[PDB]
């Protein structure tokens, strides 16, 4: 028979899923940084160009970190 | 094909029921809507062009290894 | 280039921008008394949902199990 | 049906006849030697100048916006720029109302719910309209 | 095909009945219908989940 | 394999070939419905239908 | 240039900048429809193929086309 | 909010520039010398124009139906013509459709009052609308 | 005077009339539903006043003089 | 016997997964920007064969957290 | 007792679980893409050739994702 | 029938799943301060660029941890 149920804490749960995402999204952040060191222990006289990358990976990754970040937030308050 | 069809249905959704905001005092946040959708729809469209080219490439790919594992060659002398 | 005698290009912008703020005037005006008169049904089916109840409640005694 | 269609276009003739400017009289009769219509071509050089004067316009707005703001503008104020911004600041309101009354969709402002007029909306006629 | 199932399923589960109907309101049937088409996902779910309280006709209407 | 043909520089030359004419045509048709929806799928007059509770294809495809 | 991704082909130039420059232009040759001729807009001058059709005209043939097809059922409705 | 107004400008300077026409660089040249709004008159003139170009409409509107009619019109008639024609019947259709909207000032029918959708009328959210 | 090569004016004039012609029919419509409705309410205020009496009669019956 | 059961929360849970896939997308994103330093520094004057490629690796990896984030909007939204 | 009990809301869960295999596949390709770089800057003659197989990489592995997405829809509409 | 339940335990659950976004996030950190050991031993003369750049990846990995922590305490005291 029918049983329809609506479980309120349940937006609770899927809300912290999202944050996990943004694991993904902080280690990636220091990958770039991990690296873009190296690049300028390489070449220093390169330091200005990989600078600007290095942000430019940052907006790309920090950008897929904002759109998980949503999700969090809509959950959260409906 | 499952992903262009809802973006479509997406897409559709806010441009007919939501164009309405351009003469309101939040048309901007609608116009960068509409851009973002008009950036996925060009790169939706461009990934699935590539993606079919290459599916088939690999289909008929997958068939020549096949044939290629079992062929021996001859040297000429 | 001599200063302009008219001011007829700035007139006409003014003219839109008056036009566009009455047109937001009106829209705020009218969202909200979209907003009120969806709060108002939402508070008549409560109502009826209540009195639904009420009734339903009345005949479950009347039934007397 | 035909006599009125003849008198119309006698009457027409005649008033077409009788303007004393030159440069029309000449293009009408270009235009008839061509067999064109003049008044499309009018039309469309008025709108071609428009298109080509778009840029002119915005560099003229931001010349009268600077010559505003630098005050330039007012100390050679007169009676007749008076006249002119009176007429300026009427078309101003009269827009406002306008846009007000387009943006609601509704001459008259909307009746909330808990209003005692909200009987006039139930005992409407036309429910339609 | 589905706008015509739509009609006879919400309007006596027969074309007779859709028939016994006006063309006006055939027209307003399935143009709701392609409101209900657009939203898809999106849009409103009140327009075929019956809230609460609702006086509107139910599902067991033309039982 | 987009290696060539007429290419019109811009809105105005459209007209200099019957191929793009018949694609700017096509072009206002693809646009121009949208606003056509915006009418009439917006209108103050459409309703909903009163009978919309009576079936819905959630329920048949359950 | 480019028309969305169709791109305008060049042609690619064939003589040496030394024969190039000993070579006489006389544009009164040319013919009518390409007379200073510029390779950004090669088809300026180019003539309509009918005469008093814009592209403007076209693409609101096109829109009132989608009018009708949406509206038609509004003014003239079917029974099932 | 003054460096993107500057850069409009400047944006809207070159493009003015950059036309080679004879007649508008003229015309933006004499009214910048003069002060004047170069767009507004050539608006005055086109209306002008148009004034004084009433009848020659009306005598050209007599003369076509006259070609229309006596059947000239026809013996040449080719394949432009044809596309014209389809053109015009077009507009007329979408014209017609839009004065009916207009004239019932309803984008859907009204409902009669016997009808079964008189309901979704009764159960309107805003009864303003 | 040679003869038209475009045929603007008249189809202008023809634009006007299919425009006009539109307009009656959406009247003709509007104004035919307007008087179904007045005959429409006409109807239930009659029956409300029928109801109206025949409550009234009950209620003389019941007084019983 | 036969019963059924409908709970509403549960497409709180399933979306919030969803988003976990961008925990890769990020990170890989992140390591594409990574090498690309490495690369200039190692090659400075393929700035810009190197970028190309770097874009295009952040198309496709966008293109598969895409692919994700519409299921998690969907089932948000079911 | 004996109850036949059919929950709805599971699919969602499912779903979810499945994009969970786009992280992989998601950072797989920037992988692929990592290492090209560090291969163009390495012996960029071979830079054509390269990009080809990385191209081959990236449609083999992002294949493998697809299979994981037909299942969610699978559950999804199902 | 009509059902409706408020768990209010899962409260917590949520909130323990957020604090693994930390995990990424402390982890990362780690891969810059590990590089920049490597980058500093190449390049001792620019310990001090390089350590600024460390910084400026810490704190914006340290920005994701904090947005992870907010979801976290908001679903603790919601
Ligand atoms: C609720 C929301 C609903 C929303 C619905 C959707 C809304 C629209 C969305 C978009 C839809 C798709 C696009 C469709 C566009 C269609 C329009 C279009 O393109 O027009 C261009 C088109 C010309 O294009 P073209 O052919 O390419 O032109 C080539 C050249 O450019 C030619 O250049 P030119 O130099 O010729 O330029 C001038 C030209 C161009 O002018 C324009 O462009 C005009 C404006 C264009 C837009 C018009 C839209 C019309 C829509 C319906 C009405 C809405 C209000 C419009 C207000 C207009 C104000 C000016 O002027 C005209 O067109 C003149 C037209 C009027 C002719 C007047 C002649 C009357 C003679 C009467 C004689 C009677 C004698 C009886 C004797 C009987 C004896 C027994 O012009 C028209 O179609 C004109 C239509 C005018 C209709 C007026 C109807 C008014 C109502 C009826 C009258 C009631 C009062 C009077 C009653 C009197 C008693 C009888
Ligand atoms: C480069 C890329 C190109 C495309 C690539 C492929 C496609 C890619 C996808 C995107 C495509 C975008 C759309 C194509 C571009 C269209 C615009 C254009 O360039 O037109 C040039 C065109 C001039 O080109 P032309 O070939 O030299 O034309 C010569 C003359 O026009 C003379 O022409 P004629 O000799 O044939 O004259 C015929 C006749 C015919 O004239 C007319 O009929 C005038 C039109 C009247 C309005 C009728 C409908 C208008 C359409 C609106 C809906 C459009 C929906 C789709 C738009 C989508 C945009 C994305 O004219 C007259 O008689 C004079 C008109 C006098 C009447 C004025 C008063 C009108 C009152 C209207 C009343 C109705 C209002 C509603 C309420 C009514 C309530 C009762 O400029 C205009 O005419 C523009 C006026 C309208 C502006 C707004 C139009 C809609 C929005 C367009 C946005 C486009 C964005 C593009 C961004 C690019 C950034 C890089
Ligand atoms: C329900 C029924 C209700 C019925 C209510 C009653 C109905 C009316 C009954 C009668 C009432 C009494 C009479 C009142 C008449 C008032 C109108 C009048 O006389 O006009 C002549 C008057 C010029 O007369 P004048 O000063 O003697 O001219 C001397 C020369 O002849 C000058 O000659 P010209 O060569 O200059 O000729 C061209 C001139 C003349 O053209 C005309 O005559 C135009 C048509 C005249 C009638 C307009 C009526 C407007 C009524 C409201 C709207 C209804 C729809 C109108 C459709 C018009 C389509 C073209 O063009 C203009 O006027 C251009 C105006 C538009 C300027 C555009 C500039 C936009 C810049 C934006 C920049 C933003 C940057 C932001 C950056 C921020 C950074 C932080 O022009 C106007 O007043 C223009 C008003 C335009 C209002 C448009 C509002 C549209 C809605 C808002 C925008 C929403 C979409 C866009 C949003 C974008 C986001 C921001
Ligand atoms: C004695 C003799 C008497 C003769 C009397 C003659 C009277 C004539 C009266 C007017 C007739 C008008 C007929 C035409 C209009 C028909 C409208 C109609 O039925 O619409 C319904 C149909 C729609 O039917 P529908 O209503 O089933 O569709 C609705 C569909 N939904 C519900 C999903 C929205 O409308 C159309 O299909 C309109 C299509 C466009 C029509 C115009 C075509 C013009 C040509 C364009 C192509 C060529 C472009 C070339 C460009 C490039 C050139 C190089
Ligand atoms: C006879 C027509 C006269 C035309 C005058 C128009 C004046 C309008 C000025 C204000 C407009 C903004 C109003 C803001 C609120 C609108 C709300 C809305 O959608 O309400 C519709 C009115 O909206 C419409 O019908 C029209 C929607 C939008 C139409 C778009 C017109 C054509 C646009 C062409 C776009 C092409 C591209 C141009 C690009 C330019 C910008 C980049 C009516 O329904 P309601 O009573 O609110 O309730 C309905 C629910 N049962």
């Amino acid at each position: 028979s029918t049983v329809a149920i609506s479980v309120q804490g349940l937006h609770y749960v899927g809300t912290g899923l999202a944050a996990i995402a943004l694991a993904g999204v902080g280690l990636g952040i220091g990958t770039i940084f991990g690296n873009l060191l190296v690049a300028c222990a390489r070449q220093p006289n390169l330091t200005k160009m990989l600078f600007n990358y290095a942000i430019l990976g940052f907006a790309l990754t920090e950008a897929i970190g904002l759109f998980a970040l949503m999700l969090a937030f809509l959950m959260l308050f409906s | 094909h499952f992903l262009l069809l809802m973006f479509f249905d997406f897409f559709y959704f806010i441009f007919v029921f939501f164009f309405y905001g351009v003469f309101c005092y939040w048309f901007i946040l609608f116009i960068f809507v509409f851009c973002f959708c008009l950036l996925f729809y060009v790169f939706l469209y461009l990934l699935d062009l590539f993606a079919a080219i290459l599916q088939l490439f690999i289909f008929c790919n997958m068939i020549l290894q096949l044939i290629m594992d079992f062929l021996l060659f001859l040297l000429f002398v | 280039k001599a200063a302009p005698k008219t001011l007829h290009q700035v007139r006409n912008v003014a003219y839109f921008f008056a036009a566009w703020l009455g047109v937001q005037k009106g829209y705020i005006e009218k969202s909200a008394n979209d907003r009120l008169w969806v709060e108002h049904q939402r508070k008549v089916r409560q109502q009826n949902v209540e009195r639904q109840q009420a009734l339903d409640s009345i005949k479950l005694m009347q039934q007397g199990v | 049906l035909c006599n009125a269609a003849s008198k119309v276009q006698a009457r027409s003739a005649k008033k077409l006849a009788a303007l004393t400017d030159a440069g029309i009289q000449k293009t009408i009769s270009e235009h008839n030697a061509n067999g064109t219509d003049a008044a499309v071509s009018s039309t469309k050089r008025y709108l071609a100048e428009q298109r080509q004067l778009f840029h002119y316009r915005v560099v003229r707005f931001f010349d009268e916006c600077h010559y505003i703001i630098s005050g330039e503008y007012f100390a050679q104020y007169t009676k007749v720029n008076l006249i002119w911004d009176l007429r300026f600041l009427t078309k101003l309101v009269v827009l406002f109302l306008i846009g007000t009354v387009l943006g609601r969709q509704s001459i008259f402002p909307p009746i909330d719910p808990d209003s005692p007029l909200v009987e006039a909306l139930v005992t409407k006629v036309n429910p339609n309209y | 095909d589905h706008v015509e199932k739509a009609m006879i399923m919400r309007w006596g589960g027969t074309l007779e009945d859709v028939r016994k109907l006006s063309a006006k309101d055939q027209l307003r049937v399935r143009c709701f219908t392609d409101i209900e088409k657009l939203y898809s996902a999106y849009g409103p779910k009140d327009t075929y989940l019956q809230p609460p309280g609702d006086t509107l006709p139910g599902k067991d209407f033309y039982r | 394999m987009l290696l060539g043909g007429f290419v019109p520089r811009r809105f105005s030359q459209f007209n200099r070939d019957p191929c793009w004419m018949f694609f700017i045509f096509s072009v206002g048709f693809w646009l121009g419905e949208y606003p056509a929806m915006m009418i009439k799928y917006n209108a103050r007059d459409l309703v909903y239908d009163p009978h919309r509770y009576v079936w819905s294809h959630h329920d048949d495809h359950h | 240039y480019n028309m969305l991704v169709f791109r305008d082909p060049k042609r690619r130039p064939q003589l040496s900048e030394e024969e190039r420059a000993k070579v006489v232009v006389n544009q009164a040759e040319w013919p009518e429809e390409f007379k200073d001729f510029d390779p950004d807009d090669p088809y300026k001058n180019s003539p309509e193929i009918i005469k008093g059709m814009s592209s403007w005209n076209l693409f609101l043939w096109g829109v009132e086309c989608a009018f009708i097809y949406q509206f038609y059922e509004l003014v003239f409705p079917k029974s099932i």
